[PDB]
RNA sequence: CCACAGAG
């Protein structure tokens, strides 16, 4: 029948488990141990990323009680900082159509995010 | 919303047979759910036949939507169609 | 199911109670209907009501918990031995005094006949109040109108 | 099932259904062809169009959008067969009343 | 205490409820649907209040029952952020005490980060004790009227799990889950004790 | 109809109507199949095969249109009950 | 309290949308991974072996197992899918000619359109116009196919780029390889390409000078592999070009080549309970799903010990075979297989032809309560009557829900039992929901228990609608709507004025009767195919329900000329004809 | 493993949702979605699935987002240089703008840590802590702002020495090459650039000339290649500090003009690096030093990575192919900059460099010495240098660059599987169309090894089959399979393969950040930063220990995955 | 699962 020919290294008993994994079994040389160069590498990645995050170029969504009282008075305020149209944009490196959404009179200031040497990871 | 008013209807005032036969089946099939009947029978058991004489005086409360094809339906009272 | 607002407007609880307590009457349900009819005696009228279980259960607890006094005492609430005119009296008293609208609600709802009660329910009293607004919110709360 | 001998039914052809859309008796033919031979309530996720068991969509893992249709049995083993063949039928829903 | 909810919603009115007043009719299939049993994300509803729109009655085909798309008011039991209400004790544990409402709402549970300091749990009599000075005598009793203050609700889904799973449960439990509503109360105060301590 | 005389055969109604299920349910059913499957076009059930094959009330004959019952609500029946708080509650203690 | 608002909305369905699974999408739905060839294991009686292409984790082929994944019956369970990784990639058999289309379109080189930027955004401005058609779209992808091909070197790298196309057109493998031959358009421009190839032919021909007659016959072969790692450098914005739309993660062309080949839940493979002995058939998507995974075990097994590339390379000819005759059955002649004639049935055969699932069971299917009967006159029976035998009428049941209207009636029929022909054969109460027959139990407590919910299954009784059809259906007068009457001999009777539309002659024709089962089928059944609406015919507005021969005769003879007739004869003449 | 495995629980804990995505679509999405919103991302993700959209396109493809959404979002990635836009005018006179997407800004993403270490390390303030300092709050801003104007960076110092360090600093960066101007010509596509020039040049000659049509188009791209070589270079013309005098003798930037961060330059380093690693394994150890000091003195003058004329698609033509090969070898080797004698490297040599004893010939920064270093990079197996003349030296990088790729993708075969699979790939590269009996004779080993190894390398384009049929119907019983090696295809499918990983890892990284979100927020706040000791329990302390080396891992990963996929991009 | 044989 179908299962009589097999080829001349293969065994009767070799073939039938058919068992392929989905894990991978070869590593790329480049998990090796953490040094400091490529630490500090890390540290400045990540104050890059926190950096980003919170200026005025982050659109990441895609309390709140209508009731009144005084606790809610003398509480921390909103505190508001860098819109989307604070910052000076050059007029000439946007489309004309993109000049309405941003604020183009608006009071305008801009702002600078400092930067730390040190590791401000704890690891 | 697109409901035309009772004034701009321009679809005609005849009744067709395709909307008294789903028409009477819908009143069959709520005579069969218990529902009560407006008209007075004489011992029929059968509610496609107390549907029938429900029509034969106009007492059946449905209404039709005469869907144009274009999104704008259109109400008729089955007791303001003609046939 | 759409929710359009999570509120619409706020109820007091005289509000919720007279609106429970019309339902009974409409649907048969208070202790005088049921006590007339099921017990006491045999029905000859045969008056059935409306038969709802879960709203069995749902409108008897909340008009109990509303019936029975507040924490000020160790014998009713008084929300129900009082009309609408004391209601509206209630709060032409209350409108003038320096309160919002979640306080007066509260001390609607459960009108205080306790001192710290009171402090209890309005926040930082002694820094919006003086002796005499604390001692005459107590006779018109105790007036229960 | 056919034949008398295995007590069956008769075959309601295609020339048949056309002379019942001829007719335009809608509810006629959705009680011939649906519901007195072969109808069958299923579950289908409104998510990813797929059909799942007993109220459970087995690729979202996920029940909050399992909607319970009828479908005939023929339509389900068509599913079941185009997506053995690597065809993926996703069945997009809408509300009846649109209001 | 207790809200009003505006809900827009779809109710299916069976052919036998024609005799019935229509709003009669609506008003009892939205108590069906509604009536004690808790809307996510608003709380526990108990009443419809009333109805404010309505519109025609859509027939589905195969089916005689009409279906209407009513806009209604209905009443709500959600206690606002800040709200004080008084209970009833029902169970203490070492960590927290429990509270209903009279069969209202039995799912309030102070914890223990919220109570008074030096509060201390007496299981051969079950009970919560605190001190100020020199009265050990407050105990929190068991069917003991309390005042409490509300901090934080909760909502959570119910989140079925497989089917196969869910029959291995049910195998194993013939042989659970947290409330989708609950709320959080707390003592820390003056008057937020049991009903016989200010007077 | 569509500029051209198509005919009546495999090669018009492919041409004719972009309904999958309709085509697929003529001729060359594993070819149209697989092609709607490769192209990924979408099909709306709007035609009469389509309806008949999954289940569902055509658009033609009686089911050209939507039966509706009439209510007895009028409008004045629905005037909304009164909130006694939010109309007796107003601000003039606090601004 | 404890329990949320559960809601139900109505829906129906809006449409489909046809696309390839991806390798995700199979994986995700499976419940068991195919990795074995043995159905059964020896040591438990032919139970279903676990991991096997027969796995109660799939579904159940027999009424007394349990699926253990909903653990429902035969009768209760939808079967679950499996999936099956095949060691090395193959052609979809279907998706063949679509794989040489985007060959044919892509760069065999850097896996790039072979179109100019303007030309790219003039069809892509063209596809997306807000009427396009099918056909326009089908024009328009092959307008664009026509300029991929005359397009002669790629734009993003120096690649000559030659035809794509079959290997041989035959029933054998070769109808399963993709050539390309670079150095078709080449001419004499001397393309560095053609001095690379030159270079390596002469390499080789150093070694083995036998190979220069095969030179000329050796293109760049296009395996499964190379086709695969080629669709996956694609470029996405190029995808719409080709018509396919990338926006959802199954977009990529590299879902139309098997990578994963999800194993089909057993209830649509059912195999056969018994043949004349103990011993249980399959069905030969089964034994193909064997095959495939012993193909696929024994590829694997050569890959990864080391066997000669000549026997790895027929080995992934015969897997891929085997899958294309397990999709479609005639693609392929079974005997380019080793095992093997009777063809087996594919998908391919289940879904066409006149047996198939789309003319078969979906277009039109067998129906119940529905009888077959010869036929023979009756002109005592009104024109919109069929006369229907007891002894069907006993069979064919109408179910009829209780009411206040017909209380009385219902609980008549359930006391008169189903032997009686006035009566009902089954009662299925509100509450419940498994019908309980009518003739085991009391009869008469069940009556008196009658609820005003009930739906109890009466006998065919008179004045009930009932659609009425000769089998060669011309027109849509061959199916019509008669109302029933009960007449005990064994024969369908209609009024011969009914004999014209329905073109039936009493020479021993057999007609059938269906009994609609809701009230809104049967109201439409007499309010729109009924004899009395239905007097003309569509086609030319003439009556066709009307005299027929022997009517006609004497009708006339009674109109002619030269009868008379008293007042006794005309009498009696009024009397029988009223 | 010993267990079955469920398809659940593949699906949940193994990446096989991940591998159905195109790795260029992953990566900027998720690189996008790490560093902007999610709004960014999708907006990202529709233009490269959809090439270049319209707003109105691309509001009506992305559900939920309206028009105001839309364009806002289009403004936060134009900032960042991450979408390029260009304006059509249709032949009725509607007006039209299409955004495209470029790897300029999402590489600058993905670079930015290295590019700050970067610029750091190349500008010798190595040993100035303070200028160090201000060097990398500078550059850090500029990728964060994207682009900025040098006065209204200066408005946020208010210390004068500050402001003049700053200025300093500024006029140095743009001195050294690392900020250019930002233009219009930084947000066009390059195709659409030259086919306006081609287009403008063509219709500019006049109709009814006296000379062919061949002769008319090849006119008009000689003149249109001029034209764009004069525009593209424009960044390069040092005019951003021209204006001098403020004070006596003082040079500055111009105050209005808005600076940018030049990629190329950045790449250009990049590849100097990548040809200094090979450089160490293969001559000396000072050697390799010589030649870092060789390629960072004329590493400005270096030509560009890539060809952009190359990616106009005017490659359809094979002469212009052949030019564009002659014209970058031609630049490598007479531009005046590159070329360099012993002499110039004594000037930049530094100081610790000995070169006394490093070479002995029979068995204090000399010139003779350093000749003979030049002299012996010249003269190695690889083409690291080339003299034009005795005494003058120049890289050669047309030449050397395919050398380098084929290294380090020999090497990374040979990590990945074995070296038997490197010497397997390397003589069927040496005999480029060999049989299996060649393979056989030619490399020592057993027959099954050379099975079982070439199995292994067919799935990664590493070697290709060429059938042979001795028969009509085809088939594999009567046919021969020789085995060949293209380069490009496995070059493409190893930078495809490693963009996936690199996209897998950010992927796993965002997710460890999206589900500790409670205790992380915690963390990273202004009082709870330093004394995390003192507020955190100490579960929860090692929880944010375990965190952060995860991440830190992460990036570690990804430096040394960029750092092996940048050789595939050149 | 096919193939005969009849009935329209
Ligand atoms: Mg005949
Ligand atoms: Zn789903
Ligand atoms: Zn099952
Ligand atoms: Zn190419």
């Amino acid at each position: 029948n179908y299962m009589s020919n097999l080829p001349f290294g293969l065994g009767y008993g070799d073939v039938g488990k058919n068992h392929i994994t989905e894990f991978p079994s070869i590593p790329l040389p480049i998990n090796g141990p953490i040094t400091n160069k490529e630490r500090s590498l890390a540290v400045k990645y990540i104050n890059f990323g926190k950096t980003v995050k919170d200026g005025p170029f982050y659109t990441g969504s895609m309390t709140n009680d209508g009731i009144e009282r005084y606790s809610d008075k003398y509480l921390k305020k909103r505190k508001i900082g860098i819109s989307i149209d604070d910052h000076p944009y050059n007029l000439n490196l946007f489309p004309n159509e993109l000049y309405n959404v941003m604020g183009i009179n608006k009071k305008k200031l801009l702002a600078i995010s400092k930067f730390n040497n040190a590791d401000d990871v704890f690891t | 919303e697109k409901a035309i008013p009772k004034d701009q209807r321009a679809t005609t005032p005849y009744m067709t047979k395709y909307e008294r036969a789903r028409i009477l089946g819908t009143r069959a099939l709520q005579i069969s759910m218990n529902a009560p009947v407006f008209v007075d029978l004489e011992g029929e058991t059968d509610p496609l036949r107390i549907a029938m004489k429900e029509l034969a005086e106009k007492k059946i409360p449905l209404v039709i939507r005469r869907y144009l094809p274009d999104g704008s339906f259109e109400d008729w009272s089955v007791e303001e169609l003609i046939v | 199911m759409k929710v359009l607002e999570e509120r619409n407007a706020f109820l007091s609880d005289y509000e919720v109670l007279k609106f429970l307590t019309d339902l009974e009457k409409k649907h048969l349900w208070d202790q005088k209907s049921l006590a007339a009819l099921k017990k006491s005696r045999s029905k000859g009228k045969q008056n059935r009501p409306y038969n709802h279980p879960e709203l069995q259960g749902i409108t008897r607890n909340v008009v109990n918990y509303l019936s029975i006094n507040k924490n000020f005492i160790n014998e009713k609430s008084g929300i129900s031995k009082m009309s609408d005119e004391s209601f509206a009296e209630l709060m032409t008293k209350l409108n003038s005094f320096k309160l919002f609208k979640a306080e007066k609600l509260q001390i609607v709802n459960q009108l205080p006949a306790n001192m710290v009660h009171l402090y209890s329910i309005v926040e930082e009293c002694d820094a919006r109040f003086d002796e005499k607004t604390i001692e005459e919110m107590l006779e018109i709360i105790s007036g229960y109108a | 099932t056919e034949g008398r001998s295995r007590d069956g039914g008769l075959r309601l052809g295609e020339m048949e259904r056309d002379c019942v859309i001829a007719y335009g008796a809608s509810q006629l033919l959705l009680e011939r062809l649906m519901i007195s031979s072969d109808a069958f309530e299923v579950d289908v996720c409104d998510k990813c169009g797929l059909m799942g068991y007993s109220g459970w969509c087995t690729t979202c893992k996920s029940a909050e959008n399992i909607i319970k249709m009828t479908i005939p049995y023929a339509a389900k083993l068509l599913f079941q067969e185009l997506l053995s063949m690597n065809i993926a039928p996703r069945l997009r829903l809408e509300d009846i009343f649109q209001q | 205490m207790f809200i009003l909810s505006k809900i827009a919603d779809l109710v299916r009115i069976p052919p036998d409820q024609f005799h019935r007043d229509t709003i009669s009719a609506i008003t009892h299939q939205l108590n069906n649907k509604f009536a004690n049993k808790i809307i996510p994300n608003v709380g526990l509803c108990i009443t419809i209040y009333d109805l404010l729109t309505v519109e025609e009655g859509q027939l589905k085909p195969g089916d005689g029952s009409s279906y209407i798309n009513v806009t209604f008011r209905a009443v709500v039991f959600k206690p606002f952020l800040g709200e004080i209400v008084t209970g009833w004790i029902s169970k203490c544990t070492a960590e927290g005490i429990k509270v209903s409402l009279l069969g209202i709402f039995d799912d309030i549970f102070i914890p223990q980060n919220m109570l008074f300091e030096g509060c201390y749990y007496t299981p051969e009599e079950s009970a919560w004790i605190w001190p100020m000075d020199e009265e050990t005598k407050l105990y929190f009793d068991v069917n003991e009227k309390i005042r409490f203050r509300i901090e934080r609700e909760v909502f959570v889904d119910v989140k079925p799990k497989s089917p196969k799973e869910r029959e291995l449960e049910e195998r194993a439990q013939l042989e659970e889950k947290p409330p989708a509503y609950a709320l959080l109360g707390s003592c820390q105060t003056d008057g937020m004790g049991l009903v016989s301590w200010w007077e | 109809y569509k500029g051209e005389v198509l005919g009546i055969t495999r090669f018009g109604l492919s041409k004719m109507r972009d309904s999958v299920l309709q085509l697929a349910s003529f001729e060359k059913t594993t070819d149209h199949l697989f092609d709607a499957a490769f192209y990924m076009k979408k099909d709306a059930v709007e035609g009469v095969s389509e309806c008949i094959i999954l289940g569902q009330t055509m658009s033609i004959g009686t089911g050209s249109f939507k039966v509706v019952k009439g209510t007895n609500i009028s409008e004045k029946d629905l005037v909304p009950k009164r909130c006694l708080f939010e109309s007796l509650s107003n601000e003039a203690a606090l601004k | 309290m404890k329990e949320v608002v559960v809601s139900e909305t109505p829906k129906r369905i809006k449409g489909l949308e046809f696309s390839a699974l991806s390798a995700a999408d199979i994986v995700a739905q499976s419940e068991v991974e195919v990795s074995t060839r043995d159905l059964f294991d020896l040591e438990k009686d032919r139970a279903p072996k676990a991991n096997g292409a027969l796995d109660p984790k799939m579904g159940v082929s027999s009424s007394s197992l349990e699926c253990a994944t909903c653990h429902g019956n035969l009768a209760s369970c939808h079967g679950h899918f499996g999936h099956l990784k095949l060691a090395l990639p193959v052609f979809h058999i279907g998706y063949f000619k679509a794989t040489i289309q985007i060959l044919q379109g892509i760069c065999k080189n850097c896996s790039a359109i072979l179109l100019s930027e303007t030309d790219k955004r003039q069809f892509l401005h063209e596809l997306r116009r807000p009427g396009v058609d099918n056909l326009r779209r089908m024009g328009i992808l092959k307008k664009i196919l026509d300029q991929c091909k005359k397009q002669r070197r790629c734009l993003h790298c120096g690649a000559l780029n030659g035809v794509v196309k079959k290997a041989a057109a035959g029933a054998g493998s070769a109808a399963l390889k993709i050539i390309h031959d670079t150095f078709r358009w080449v001419g004499k421009k001397s393309a560095p390409e053609k001095d690379i190839w030159v270079g390596e032919w002469k390499e080789v021909l150093a070694h083995n000078p036998e190979l220069e007659r095969y030179v000329k016959r050796c293109m760049d072969d296009l395996n499964p592999l190379k086709t695969l790692n080629l669709f996956k450098q694609i470029k996405s914005a190029d995808c719409e070009l080709l018509g396919i739309d990338a926006t959802v993660p199954s977009g990529r062309p590299e879902t139309y080549i098997w990578r994963y080949l999800p194993a089909p839940p057993v209830c649509i493979r059912p195999s056969v309970m018994m043949q004349d002995s103990p011993a249980s058939n399959e069905d030969d998507l089964t034994v193909k799903l064997t095959e495939i995974v012993w193909t696929s075990s024994l590829i694997k097994a050569g890959l990864d010990k080391g066997i000669s590339i000549n026997n790895m390379m027929e080995h992934w000819d015969y897997l891929q075979l085997t899958v294309a005759m397990y999709i479609n059955s005639d693609s392929v002649n079974p005997a380019m297989l080793p095992g093997s004639v009777k063809p087996i049935r594919g998908f391919c055969q289940r879904l066409k032809g006149k047996q198939g699932r789309f003319r078969g069971n979906l277009s039109g299917k067998r129906v119940d309560f529905s009888g077959r009967t010869v036929i023979s006159p009756d002109p005592n029976l009104s024109i919109d009557e069929v006369a229907v035998p007891d002894r069907v009428a006993k069979v064919l049941t109408y179910p009829e829900k209780v009411t206040r209207y017909n209380r009385h009636k219902l609980q008549e029929l359930i006391v008169n039992g189903p032997n009686v022909h006035p009566g009902a054969n089954y009662l299925l109460k509100r509450n419940e929901d498994a019908r309980r027959n009518l003739r085991y139990g009391d009869r008469m407590k069940l009556a008196k228990n009658l609820q005003i919910g009930d739906v109890v299954e009466r006998h065919l009784e008179d004045g009930d609608v009932v659609l009425f059809n000769r089998q060669p259906s011309l027109h849509r007068l061959s199916i019509l709507s008669h109302y029933a009457k009960i007449r005990p001999w064994r024969t369908f009777r209609l009024n011969e004025c009914v004999c014209t539309p329905y073109n039936a002659d009493f020479d021993g024709d057999e007609m059938n009767l269906h009994v609609p089962q809701t009230e809104e089928a049967r109201a439409e059944a007499i309010n729109l195919m009924g004899v009395k609406n239905n007097l003309l015919t569509p086609k030319s507005g003439e009556p066709i329900i009307a005299a027929t021969q022997d009517f006609i005769t004497g009708s006339y003879l009674i109109s002619h000329k030269d009868s008379f007739y008293d007042r006794a004869t005309l009498t009696q003449l009024l009397s029988m004809m009223s | 493993s010993e267990k079955l495995v469920t398809p659940e629980d593949v699906m949940t804990i193994s990446s096989l949702e991940q591998r159905t995505l195109n790795p260029d679509l992953f990566l900027y999405k998720e690189l996008v979605k790490a560093h902007l919103g999610e709004r960014a991302a999708s907006v990202i993700g529709m233009l490269v699935a959809l090439g270049r959209l319209s707003v109105r396109e691309l509001v009506e493809k992305i559900d939920g987002m309206d028009v105001d959404s839309v364009k806002t979002t289009l403004v936060s990635l134009t900032q960042l240089r991450c979408v390029k836009y260009l304006q059509e005018t249709a032949i009725s006179g509607k007006k039209t703008t299409y955004y495209y997407y470029n790897e300029e800004g999402i590489h600058i993403l993905l670079y930015s840590g290295l590019i700050i270490d970067e610029i750091i390390t190349q500008m010798r303030v190595n040993d100035e802590e303070e200028h160090k300092q201000l060097v990398a709050e500078i550059v850090q801003n500029v990728i964060s702002l994207g682009s900025l104007t040098v006065e209204d960076y200066l408005s946020s110092v208010t210390s004068d020495s500050m402001k003049y360090t700053i200025s300093s600093l500024f006029v140095q960066l743009c001195e050294m090459g690392y900020l250019i101007q930002i233009s219009k010509l930084h947000y066009t596509p390059i195709e659409d650039l030259w086919q306006f020039l081609y287009e403008k040049h063509y219709k500019n000659i006049p109709r009814n000339s006296p000379l062919s049509d061949l002769k008319k188009r090849s006119q008009a791209k000689m003149n249109a290649k001029t034209d764009f070589a004069k525009i593209i270079n424009k960044p390069n013309e040092l005019s951003q500090i021209l204006t001098v005098d403020p004070k006596t003798s003082l040079r500055i930037v111009k105050p209005t003009v808005s600076l940018t961060i030049n990629l190329d330059r950045f790449m250009k380093g990049r590849r100097s690096k990548q040809l200094i690693n090979l450089a160490k394994t293969r001559v000396g150890s000072v050697t390799a030093q010589v030649y870092k000091i060789a390629l960072r003195l004329t590493e400005q003058k270096s030509p560009k990575i890539r060809d952009p004329l190359t990616q106009t698609g005017l490659l359809q033509d094979l002469e212009e192919a052949k030019s564009f090969q002659d014209e970058a070898e031609l630049v490598e080797e007479k531009t005046p900059g590159l070329t360099f004698n012993a002499i110039d490297l004594a000037r930049h040599l530094p100081a610790e460099l000995d070169l006394r004893g490093s070479l002995l010939s029979r068995k204090p920064h000399s010139a003779s010495l350093i000749n003979s270093h030049l002299k012996i990079l010249a003269s190695s197996n690889f083409p690291f240098l080339n003299e034009t003349k005795p005494g003058v030296y120049y890289v050669p990088y047309s030449k050397l660059m395919p050398v380098l790729k084929s290294s380090v993708y020999e090497y990374v075969i040979a990590s990945t599987l074995g070296p038997s699979a490197m010497r397997l790939s390397r003589c069927i590269r040496d005999n480029k169309l060999v049989s299996e009996k060649i393979i056989n004779s030619t490399a020592l080993m057993k027959e099954k090894d050379i099975r079982s190894t070439l199995a292994s390398l067919i799935r990664y384009n590493s070697v290709e089959i060429q059938e042979v049929p001795r028969t009509a119907d085809r088939s594999a019983s009567r046919a021969v399979f020789l085995f060949r090696c293209k380069e490009t295809h496995s070059y493409n499918f190893m930078r495809q393969n490693l963009e996936w990983n690199m996209a897998n890892l950010l992927f796993k990284k965002e997710k460890l950040k999206q589900e500790n979100s409670t205790l992380l927020k915690k963390a990273n706040r202004d009082d709870v930063k330093g004394r995390e000791n003192e507020l955190l329990l100490p579960s929860e302390l090692n929880q944010l220990k375990m965190v952060n080396e995860r991440e830190l891992n992460v990036f570690a990963r990804l430096s040394r995955l960029l750092s092996l996929w940048e050789v595939f991009q050149m």
